[PDB]
C-alpha cells in the first residue's frame, strides 16, 4: 500500500506527508505515479511531524499536490558484479542500452560507510602512463587516486581518453566509468570507441548526463563507486575513471538552497567538504583489492582559489594541472610542471636518477619564470650570457615537454607517440646539459623523443 | 493567511474531540472563541505584545462557555505561540475536517430560475455517485445566467448555462 | 479579388457544426493576490506543475511553485487587468506551440502567434515547448559540416552539424552579425534556420529581417521574438519554443540551424521570475537551477541516428540522419568570463568563438580571438581540403602572439623568427572580412593555400587585401570548372594540389593586384 | 492592388451584412437542442440593419 | 511586391472573420434573450443531470 | 507565518494535560534529523555544551537551548536516527 | 470608501471592500491636511488590501483616512494646448499661468506599438559637432544616449544638441526633465522664452528634490505627450533629461513594494521598467520621433546593471570618459567606445567609413602603447611608433571643439563644423599633410583652415 501523500512541489524538491508511525528513513527511496512514468524519490531530510523533504530523480513536471507516495524500505540499490560489464546504466541502475535486462544476481545500496583505518593499504607501486610530463613530474602509483585540474577547453577530457587507452587496454582487469554531468555527445562518442576497439566487455559505464534533472547528477557518481567497490570486495584489481567531479559538487548547491540550508563561502552549500570527503574517502586501496581512480576536476574560471576544486586538492595522490596560459600557446599537453605534483615523486620511490632529473627542470622553469619577465620590458640583451642560456634552455625544455596523442591525430592531423620513462628521463638531462644547446625552439615543439627532435630541426 | 497555522491546532482539536465523543461541544466552543476574537477592544489586546500567559489568561476571563479542562488549554496552547487570530480559520478547518469525517458534501447549485424537486433529486443523486459522500444541496440561483445551471462541489465544476456556451463558442474565434 | 467575402461566411457558419454541447468539468481556483506578473491562487487541488492555466479572456499562466494551501504562477502577457475574486480554471494542458514547414519565413511570438501580419499560420500541428532530449544511444556522431561562410571561422573554429558553438564577447563586438551571417549563407545549404531574438527591441529584429530579405535567407529561416517589452515568462520560454520548432526537422532527417540571440536575457529574465516567487537567491543573485535551464535547453541540439528517425516517423523516413546545430550567444561585461552565466555556458557548449574589442578596434573584423576560441569537434567537422589546410593556420596564429610580444624591443631576429614574424601578419591581415559577403568552399581553400605554400609572402601587406580579391576574381573567369569540382566534392589530392599550384603560379606571374 | 483591396471591401460589407442573418443555428440549433420555431421573425432583421 | 499584395489580401479576409463572429455571438445573445423558453430551460436542467 | 514545532500529537497532549512538566527534565525526543543535527523536544534541564546519549551508544552536543527544543550534533553516523526516538 | 493601513515611506497601502478594489494603475484620492494627494495603485495583495505609491509627500498621512477612488488612470493633457508650458507629473499646470486648454486627455500607461507598425529610416541627421558625427552619426527617428559619469557634459552636449538640431528642425519638440536640478529647468526655460521658440516646446518637469512617485511616473508623462505628437503624423524630437533617474526611482520604492534585492540591490524587474519605456520611443509608419537621452553611470562604472541595460535599447551611444575631460579637451568624447549602427559603408558611404575606421585604429594603437611609454619614456619607440603616437595626439586634439553654448565657460566663440570638413580634416591629418604643426594648433578649432591661423601665431 501507498501511505504518504506530496504536499509541496517546488522546483526538484517534493514534500511528502507520512502517517507518524511510519516516517521514511533518511536516503530511503521513495516511489510515486508521475502520469504514466514511476517516478522514485530519495528522502533528504525528517522535518516536522511525518514530513519528509526529498530530491526528485526524474523530473518534477506533471506532479500533483496529493499523490500517494510508496514507502520503499531500502536506498536506491544498484546491480553489482560482471552482469554489469558491457553495459550501460543510469542513476538507478536501469538499462539505457536497449541491450535487455542487466540479468543481476546481487544488489547494493550506494550509501555505505567507508573502509575503516586498519583496513587500508600503502602499496606505492609505480606506474607508467607514456605521457613525458606526467611520468616525469607526477608519477603514478598502482591504487592512488589522480586528478586532472582545469578549467574550460584545457584537454582534460583528450587526456583522460589517452590515459584510458594506454593503461586500461593493458590493464587487464575490470573498469568503470563514471560520466558525472557529462555531455551525452561525447559518451556516445566513447561508448562506440570502446566497442569498435572491442574492450567494451571488460568496462561498465554509468551515465548521468547534464540535461538530467539534478538528482539524477547528484547520486550517479555513488553508483559508480558502488560498482567499482564490488569488484575491489570481489579482491580484484579496477580502475575507476570519473568524467568531472566539480559537477557532483554543484548539483549539490542547486538542491541545497531548496532544502533549506543558509549559504557559504561564494554561494555554496555549506556541507560542502563534508559531501566531498564523503565520496572521496570510498575511493581507496584496501588489503583485499585496488581501486585505481583518475578525476577529472573542473576549475571554475581557472580560478585554482575556488572552493570546489582547492578542497578536492586534499584528497588526491598525484594532481596534474592544465592550464590555459599555457593552452592559449597550443602547446598540449598543457600541464603546467611547477604546479603538477605527486606523492610519488621522492628518491625513496622513484630512485635518485629521475628525482635529480624532476627536480632539475623544475628549477630551471621557475628561474625562466623569472627571466621572462625581465625581457619583455627590458630586453633580453640586458641578460647575463649565463642567463641567456638558461633562457634559451628553458624555452626548449617548455616545448620538448609537448608530445602528440593517437587519440588527438583528428585535432592535429599528425601521428601520435608513445615514450618510455627510461627514453624520457634521458631526454630532459640532454637539454639540461649541452647535447641540444643548437637545436631552435621549434625543433621540439610536438615532437616526440629527443631522438626525433634533431630531425625536425634538420627538417624545420 | 493564518490558513496554513491554523492547520496542526485544527486537526488535534478534531481528534480529540472524536476520542472524547464531544465533536459537537467543541464546534459551539471554537464558535465562541472566534467571536471573542473579533471584539474591537480585544482586537487591540491582541495585537499589542502582553506576554503569552497575562495574555492567556485574559482571554479565558473573557469566556466562561468554554470547557475550561480541555478548551483552556487549546487557548493556551494557541498563546503560547501567539496563534490566537488563527481561531476563526481553525474554526473551517475543523468544520471541513468533521464532514469529511463524516463523509458529507456541501454543494451550490446556480441557475437562472428555481429548480424542481425532481431536478434536486436528479442533481443530489448524481452527486452522491459522483462524490461516494452524501450531498447537503443549496440553491443560489441568478439574475445573470439567462439559461442551464452550473454545480459546484469542493472546486469541482460542471457547467452547462447558455452563459457559458455562448462565451465557449466565441472562444473558437 | 475577394469574392472569398461570401465563402468566409460559410467558414464561419459551419464552426457552429463543429461546437459541442457537452458540459466538461474542471477544477477550480480563485486569485488571491497580483503583481508585477505574478499571481496566487487558492484552490486547484488538481493543479500540476508546468501546467497551463487559464485565466479570464484568452490569457493563461504557468504553475511553477505548488505550494500547501496556494499556486504561484506567472502570466505569459499583460497581467495588470487581473483582479483578486477572479475564477481560474485549470486544463490538463501543458505548452505547447505550433510546428512545422509552414513556419519558414514568418515571424512568430513565443506562443507561436504570427506578428509578421502576413495572415494566419500554416502548420503541421503542434509540439510541447518543454521536452527530453535524445539519450546516449540514439545520437549519432557529428561528422558533417555547416559553413560559415567566414575565412576565420570556417579554417580555425569549424562547426559541424549537431554541434553547439557559444558566440561570445562584449556589447557591439559583432556577436548577432557573425551568427545572422550563419544564417544568410544557408540560403542554399538546404539547412534550415531559426533565430531568436530574446529581450531585444523591436526595431533591431525590424532591421536584421529586412537584411535577412534583402538576401534570399528568409524564405529559408524561422524567426521567434520576444522584445523587451514583452514578459519575463514569455522570453524564459522563446529559446525552448524556437528549440521545439528546430527538432520537427531534426526529427524528419532535416538539418536545422537555431540562434539563441543573448541566451544571458533569458537568465535575467529567469532571475526576474524566481524572486517574485520568492525563490532563495544564490550567487550573482541568480536562482542555482539556472545551470539546469541552460544545459536542458542545449543538450537538445543534436545529431540523431537513422534507427531514432525510423521509429519517430514510423518508417515514412529509413536511412536519414537528423540534426540541430545551436549557436547560443552570451554577452561579457568586460571580457570577465567568472561571472555566473558565462561559466555555466562555457562548461555546456562543445566550444567558443570569442571576439574582443581591441581586435575589433585595431580592425580585425571578424574580431576571433584565435588563442581562447576552440572546436571541440575540430576537424571531423571539415571537408577534407579545408582540414588539411586549416589545421596548421590556428595554432601557428597563436604562437605568432606569442612571439610577436617577446620579441617587441628585440634589434635582432634569426631567420626562423623573422620569417615567422612576417608570415603571422599576413595571415592575420588575410582573415579579415567584410559584413554580409559570405565564401564559398573553393574561394576559403584558395586563399588558404595562397599563405599556407608561401605565395603571399613577397607581396606587401596592404596589398594582401587587394591580393585575394583580385585572385578570386581571376579563378572565378578562368578556372570556374575546378570551382565547381571542390564546392561539389571538398575533395583532395594531387592533381588539385597540381591545378591549385598551377593556378597560384599562373595568377602571380599573369595578373596585377 | 492597395486601392482594389479598399474598394473590393466595401463590396464585401454587404456579404456580411447579409450572411449576419443566419443566427439561429449559431444560438437556438446548438442550445436548444430541439430546432426551433422562428420567435425572433422580427428581431432578426432589426438585428441585421441595426448591427451592420 | 507580388508576396506583398497577397499577404495583405489573406490579412483582409482574417480581420473580416474577427469582424462578424464577435457581431454574430452578440445577436445570437439576444436570440436566446428572445427565444428562450422554460421547458427548454428544463431540457437544458434534464439532459446534462442526465450525464453529469 | 510559518510553524515552529507546532506538530498535531504534541498539541493533542497540551489539550488533554496542560501541565507536561510533571514529567521528568531528565529525557525528550527527536523530532527533526537533517545533514548531522537533530532538534530535540524535551530535554528542559540541558546545558550548553552537555553530552546528550542517543541509541546505539552513540552522542551529541547540546549547541543551541530554544525556547522550545534543544538543537544538537551528532558525533557519528546520523542518517539511522529519527524522529520519535 | 478606502481606509489608510499603513504608511512606510513613500508607500500606503489602503483596505477597500472586497467587491470594490481597485485595478493596478488606478489613480486614487486622499485629503492630506489642507492638500489633496493622488496615489497609484502598484500590487493587488489579499483580503482587499492594495498598495500604493505616493505622488506626493506622504508625511501627515495617519493611518485611518478615508480614501477615494477614481475609476481611472494618471490621464494627463495632450496635444498643442500643452505646447509653450511646463507642467507637472500629473499633468497640472505648474507654470503660473491659467489653466491648460485640454481637448483631451491620455493615460500615461499604454502599450508599445506592434511589430507591423514600425518603419526604418536611414536619413543621417547632421549636427556641428565634429566627433558625434564623424564617430556615432545617427538618423532622423533615431534614438541617441549620452552615457558619462558625474560632471564629464551630458548636459552641455545635449544644449549644443537642442541648438543645433531642434532650430534647424521645423516641427514640435518635447523636453522631460526627470531628476535633474530645478535651476538648469528654469534656467532652459527663460532661453527659450527669450528666444522666442518656446512656444514650439513642451516641458514636463520632475526635479531631484521631488519625492520618487513623481521621479518614476513624470517619464511617462513625457513620453505620452510625444506620442500624441506623433500619432498626429508629425515629426517630433524628444530629449531626456536623465533616464538614470527613472531606474533609480524605482530602487528607492521597490524594498518597500517588498521585493526581494537583485544584483547590486536593484529591483529585480530592472530591465522590464526599462524595457517597457524604452519601446515606446519608437519612430512608426504614421510619424518619427527623434530622441536624445542623457544616461548617467554610477561612479563610472560603465558595467553597473543600469547603464549596461541601457546599451542595448540606443541606436547610437557617445560614451563621455573623466580621463578626457581632465585634460580639458570637451566635448570628452571617448571615440574607441562611442559607436553608432549608422556608421556602415551603404548608408554614409566610403569615404567617411574608412576616415572613422582610420581615426579608430590610430588611437587603438596609441592606447598600446601609451603602457610602454609610461615606464620607459617614449625615446625607446620605433620611429613609426613615434609617428602613431605624433599623429594620434594631433587627432585628440582636432576632436575638440568650441561650443555656441560653452561660451559663459571658455568665452572664445563657437564653432559650426560641416561633415565635409570634418572628414576632410581628418583625413588629411592621417595623410600626414600636417604633421609639421604643433599639437597646440589642433586645440579647439572649428575647422582644419582655423588649425593653420593657429599654428602661424602658435
Ligand atoms: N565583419 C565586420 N566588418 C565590419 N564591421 C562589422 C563586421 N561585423 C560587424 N560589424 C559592425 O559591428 C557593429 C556591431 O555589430 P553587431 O550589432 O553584430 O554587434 P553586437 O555584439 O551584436 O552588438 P550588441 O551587443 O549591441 O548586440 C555594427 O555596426 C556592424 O556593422
Ligand atoms: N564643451 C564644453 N566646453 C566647456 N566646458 C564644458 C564642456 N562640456 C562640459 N564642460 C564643463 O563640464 C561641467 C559640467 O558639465 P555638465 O553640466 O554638462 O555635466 P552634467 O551633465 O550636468 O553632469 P551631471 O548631470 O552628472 O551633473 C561644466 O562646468 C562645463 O563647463
Ligand atoms: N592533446 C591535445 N592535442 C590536440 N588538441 C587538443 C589536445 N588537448 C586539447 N585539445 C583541444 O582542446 C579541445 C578541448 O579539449 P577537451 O579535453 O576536449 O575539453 P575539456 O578539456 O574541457 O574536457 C579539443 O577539442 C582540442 O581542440
Ligand atoms: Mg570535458
Ligand atoms: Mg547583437
Ligand atoms: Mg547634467
Amino acid at each position: 500500500m501507498a501511505t504518504g501523500k506530496i504536499v509541496q512541489v517546488i522546483g526538484a524538491v517534493v514534500d511528502v506527508e507520512f502517517p507518524q508511525d511510519a516516517v521514511p528513513r533518511v536516503y530511503d527511496a521513495l516511489e510515486v505515479q508521475n502520469g504514466n512514468e514511476r517516478l522514485v524519490l530519495e528522502v533528504q531530510q525528517q522535518l516536522g511531524g511525518g514530513i519528509v523533504r526529498t530530491i526528485a530523480m526524474g523530473s518534477s513536471d506533471g506532479l500533483r499536490r496529493g499523490l500517494d507516495v510508496k514507502d520503499l524500505e531500502h536506498p536506491i540499490e544498484v546491480p553489482v558484479g560482471k552482469a554489469t560489464l558491457g553495459r550501460i546504466m543510469n542513476v538507478l541502475g536501469e538499462p539505457v542500452d536497449m541491450k535487455g535486462e542487466i540479468g543481476e544476481e546481487e544488489r547494493w545500496a550506494i550509501h555505505r560507510a567507508a573502509p575503516s583505518y586498519e583496513e587500508l593499504s600503502n602499496s606505492q607501486e609505480l606506474l607508467e602512463t607514456g605521457i613525458k610530463v606526467i611520468d616525469l613530474m607526477a608519477p603514478f602509483a598502482k591504487g592512488g587516486k589522480v586528478g586532472l585540474f582545469g578549467g574550460a577547453g584545457v584537454g582534460k577530457t583528450v587526456n583522460m581518453m589517452e590515459l584510458i587507452r594506454n593503461i586500461a587496454i593493458e590493464h587487464s582487469g575490470y573498469s568503470v566509468f563514471a560520466g558525472v554531468g557529462e555531455r551525452t555527445r561525447e559518451g556516445n562518442d566513447f561508448y562506440h570507441e570502446m566497442t569498435d576497439s572491442n574492450v567494451i566487455d571488460k568496462v561498465s559505464l554509468v551515465y548521468g548526463q547534464m540535461n538530467e534533472p539534478p538528482g539524477n547528477r547528484l547520486r550517479v557518481a555513488l553508483t559508480g563507486l558502488t560498482m567499482a567497490e564490488k569488484f575491489r570486495d570481489e579482491g580484484r584489481d579496477v580502475l575507476l575513471f570519473v568524467d568531472n567531479i566539480y559537477r557532483y559538487t554543484l548539483a549539490g548547491t542547486e538542491v541545497s538552497a531548496l532544502l533549506g540550508r543558509m549559504p557559504s563561502a561564494v554561494g555554496y552549500q555549506p556541507t560542502l567538504a563534508e559531501e566531498m570527503g564523503v565520496l572521496q574517502e570510498r575511493i581507496t586501496s584496501t588489503k583485499t583489492g585496488s581501486i585505481t581512480s583518475v578525476q577529472a576536476v573542473y576549475v571554475p574560471a581557472d580560478d585554482l582559489t575556488d572552493p570546489s576544486p582547492a578542497t578536492t586538492f586534499a584528497h588526491l595522490d598525484a594532481t596534474v594541472v592544465l592550464s590555459r596560459q599555457i593552452a592559449s600557446l597550443g602547446i598540449y599537453p598543457a600541464v603546467d610542471p611547477l604546479d603538477s605534483t605527486s606523492r610519488q615523486l621522492d628518491p625513496l620511490v622513484v630512485g635518485q636518477e629521475h628525482y635529480d632529473t624532476a627536480r632539475g627542470v623544475q628549477s630551471i622553469l621557475q628561474r625562466y619564470q623569472e627571466l621572462k619577465d625581465i625581457i619583455a620590458i627590458l630586453g633580453m640583451d640586458e641578460l647575463s650570457e649565463e642567463d641567456k642560456l638558461v633562457v634559451a634552455r628553458a624555452r626548449k625544455i617548455q616545448r620538448f615537454l609537448s608530445q602528440p596523442f593517437f587519440v588527438a591525430e583528428v585535432f592535429t592531423g599528425s601521428p601520435g607517440k608513445y615514450v618510455s620513462l627510461k627514453d624520457t628521463i634521458r631526454g630532459f638531462k640532454g637539454i639540461m646539459e649541452g647535447e641540444y644547446d643548437h637545436l631552435p625552439e621549434q625543433a621540439f615543439y610536438m615532437v616526440g623523443s629527443i631522438e626525433e627532435a634533431v630531425e625536425k630541426a634538420k627538417k624545420l | 493567511e493564518f490558513i496554513t497555522v491554523a492547520r496542526p491546532y485544527a486537526k488535534a482539536a478534531f481528534d480529540f474531540a472524536v476520542e472524547h465523543q464531544s465533536v459537537e461541544r467543541w464546534q459551539d466552543m471554537l464558535a465562541f472563541a472566534a467571536e471573542v476574537t473579533k471584539n474591537e477592544q480585544m482586537a487591540e489586546l491582541l495585537s499589542g505584545a502582553l506576554a503569552p500567559e497575562t495574555l492567556a489568561e485574559s482571554f479565558i476571563a473573557v469566556a466562561g462557555e468554554q470547557l475550561d479542562e480541555n478548551g483552556q488549554n487549546l487557548i493556551r496552547v494557541m498563546a503560547e505561540n501567539g496563534r490566537l487570530n488563527a481561531l476563526p480559520d481553525v474554526l473551517e478547518q475543523f468544520i471541513h475536517l468533521r464532514a469529511v469525517s463524516e463523509a458529507t458534501a456541501e454543494v451550490d447549485v446556480i441557475s437562472a430560475a428555481a429548480l424542481s424537486e425532481q431536478q434536486l433529486a436528479k442533481i443530489s443523486a448524481a452527486m452522491e455517485k459522483r462524490l461516494s459522500r452524501k450531498v447537503k444541496l443549496n440553491a443560489k440561483i441568478d439574475k445573470s445566467v439567462m439559461a442551464g445551471v452550473i454545480i459546484r462541489a469542493g472546486d469541482m465544476v460542471i457547467d452547462g448555462s447558455v452563459r457559458g456556451r455562448l462565451e465557449r463558442l466565441a472562444d473558437v474565434l | 479579388m475577394q469574392l472569398n467575402s461570401t465563402e468566409i461566411s460559410e467558414l464561419i457558419k459551419q464552426r457552429i457544426a463543429q461546437f459541442n454541447v457537452v458540459s466538461e468539468a474542471h477544477n477550480e481556483g480563485t486569485i488571491v493576490s497580483v503583481s508585477d506578473g505574478v499571481i496566487r491562487i487558492h484552490g486547484l487541488a488538481d493543479a500540476m506543475q508546468g501546467e497551463m492555466i487559464s485565466l479570464p479572456g484568452n490569457r493563461y499562466a504557468i504553475a511553477l511553485n505548488l505550494e500547501r494551501d496556494s499556486v504561484g504562477a506567472v502570466v505569459m502577457g499583460p497581467y495588470a487587468d487581473l483582479a483578486e475574486g477572479m475564477k481560474v480554471k485549470a486544463t490538463g494542458r501543458i505548452l505547447e506551440v505550433p510546428v512545422g514547414r509552414g513556419l519558414l519565413g514568418r515571424v512568430v511570438n513565443t506562443l507561436g502567434a504570427p506578428i509578421d501580419g502576413k495572415g494566419p499560420l500554416d502548420h503541421d500541428g503542434f509540439s510541447a515547448v518543454e521536452a527530453i532530449a535524445p539519450g546516449v544511444i540514439e545520437r549519432q556522431s557529428v561528422d558533417q559540416p555547416v559553413q560559415t561562410g567566414y575565412k576565420a571561422v570556417d579554417s580555425m573554429i569549424p562547426i559541424g552539424r549537431g554541434q553547439r558553438e557559444l558566440i561570445i564577447g562584449d556589447r557591439q563586438t559583432g556577436k548577432t552579425a557573425l551568427a545572422i551571417d550563419a544564417i544568410i549563407n544557408q540560403r542554399d545549404s538546404g539547412i534550415k534556420a531559426i533565430y531568436v531574438a530574446i529581450g531585444q527591441k523591436a526595431s533591431t529584429i525590424s532591421n536584421v529581417v529586412r537584411k535577412l530579405e534583402e538576401h534570399g535567407a528568409l524564405a529559408n529561416t524561422i524567426v521567434v521574438v520576444a522584445t523587451a517589452s514583452e514578459s519575463a515568462a514569455l522570453q524564459y520560454l522563446a529559446p525552448y519554443a524556437g528549440a521545439a520548432m528546430g527538432e520537427y526537422f531534426r526529427d524528419r532527417g532535416e538539418d536545422a540551424l537555431i540562434i539563441y540571440d543573448d541566451l544571458s536575457k533569458q537568465a535575467v529574465a529567469y532571475r526576474q521570475i524566481s524572486l517574485l516567487l520568492r525563490r532563495p537567491p544564490g550567487r550573482e543573485a541568480f536562482p542555482g537551477d539556472v545551470f539546469y535551464l541552460h544545459s536542458r535547453l542545449l543538450e537538445r541540439a543534436a545529431r540523431v541516428n537513422a534507427e531514432y528517425v525510423e521509429a519517430f516517423t514510423k518508417g515514412e523516413v529509413k536511412g536519414k540522419t537528423g540534426s540541430l546545430t545551436a549557436l547560443p550567444i552570451i554577452e561579457t561585461q568586460a571580457g570577465d568570463v567568472s561571472a555566473f552565466v558565462p561559466t555555466n555556458v562555457i562548461s555546456i557548449t562543445d566550444g567558443q568563438i570569442f571576439l574582443e574589442t581591441n581586435l575589433f578596434n585595431a580592425g580585425i573584423r571578424p574580431a576571433v580571438n584565435p588563442g581562447i576560441s576552440v572546436s571541440r569537434v575540430g576537424g571531423a567537422a571539415q571537408t577534407k581540403i579545408m582540414k588539411k589546410l586549416s589545421g596548421g593556420i590556428r595554432t601557428a596564429l597563436a604562437q605568432y602572439r606569442e612571439l610577436a610580444a617577446f620579441s617587441q624591443f628585440a634589434s635582432d631576429l634569426d631567420d626562423a623568427t623573422r620569417k615567422q614574424l612576417d608570415h603571422g601578419q599576413k595571415v592575420t591581415e588575410l582573415l579579415k572580412q567584410k559584413q554580409y559577403a559570405p565564401m564559398s568552399v573553393a574561394q576559403q581553400s584558395l586563399v588558404l593555400f595562397a599563405a599556407e605554400r608561401g605565395y603571399l609572402a613577397d607581396v606587401e601587406l596592404s596589398k594582401i587585401g587587394s591580393f585575394e580579391a583580385a585572385l578570386l576574381a581571376y579563378v572565378d573567369r578562368d578556372h570556374a570548372p575546378l570551382m565547381q569540382e571542390i564546392n561539389q566534392t571538398g575533395g583532395y589530392n594531387d592533381e588539385i594540389e597540381g591545378k591549385l599550384k598551377g593556378i597560384l603560379d599562373s595568377f602571380k606571374a599573369t595578373q596585377s593586384w | 492592388a492597395q486601392a482594389e483591396i479598399e474598394a473590393e471591401r466595401k463590396r464585401a460589407r454587404e456579404e456580411l451584412r447579409k450572411q449576419v442573418a443566419i443566427l439561429a443555428v449559431a444560438g437556438a440549433e446548438k442550445i436548444i437542442e430541439r430546432s426551433v420555431d422562428e420567435a425572433a421573425n422580427s428581431d432578426i432583421v432589426d438585428k441585421l440593419v441595426a448591427e451592420l
